């Protein structure tokens, strides 16, 4: 059919959010463009987890403002993501931060209700990221650029 | 305004991430 970037993006983001909220790995290895997707998810695990560790108290403050002012967290999160990019600056650091915060929201939703699904949150994040930054993502080689940007090439 | 305040904090976090990469 069509739109491999959207599919691939949604699979990487859905699984990361699903792992974080539940604490379990999907197993279910690969499918379609697995090698890039496998390395992107592992990069997202390393960086995503680190961002949430390093800015945990800040995320709690954002979460509180998110809950109090408006009803739906997924709709509200979309407003935030658009505003984040409203200055016209786009880079992988911002993209990974938004995904990391989405994972934070996903945990929060599973705590207030254990049966909540993560798909609406993930597809909404993927919607913002793919639609609004389609050509930019393509220019960075999609998730291959994401992997490399966050890949440390010399430990020394 | 709540949207700006949240976006501002994410931008600061993202800038932190970018500074880490090229160090
Ligand atoms: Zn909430
Ligand atoms: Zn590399
Ligand atoms: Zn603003
Ligand atoms: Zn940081």
């Amino acid at each position: 059919g069509s739109d491999e970037l959207y599919r691939q993006s949604l699979e990487i983001i859905s699984r990361y959010l699903r792992e974080q909220a539940t604490g379990a790995k999907d197993t279910k290895p690969m499918g379609r463009s697995g090698a890039t997707s496998r390395k992107a998810l592992e990069t997202l695990r390393r960086v995503g987890d680190g961002v949430q560790r390093n800015h945990e108290t800040a995320f709690q403050g954002m979460l509180r403002k998110l809950d109090i002012k408006n009803e739906d967290d997924v709709k509200s999160l979309s407003r935030v993501m658009i505003h984040v990019f409203s200055d016209g600056v786009t880079n992988w650091g911002r993209i990974v931060t938004l995904i990391s915060f989405g994972a934070f929201v996903a945990k929060h939703l599973k705590t207030i209700n254990q049966e909540s699904c993560i798909e609406p949150l993930a597809e909404s994040i993927t919607d913002v990221l793919v639609r609004t930054k389609r050509d930019w993502l393509v220019k960075q080689r999609g998730w291959d650029g994401f992997v490399e940007f966050f890949h440390v090439e010399d430990l020394e | 305004q709540w949207v700006r305040e949240i976006a501002a904090g994410l931008r600061r976090a993202a800038d932190d991430v970018n500074a880490q990469v090229e160090r």
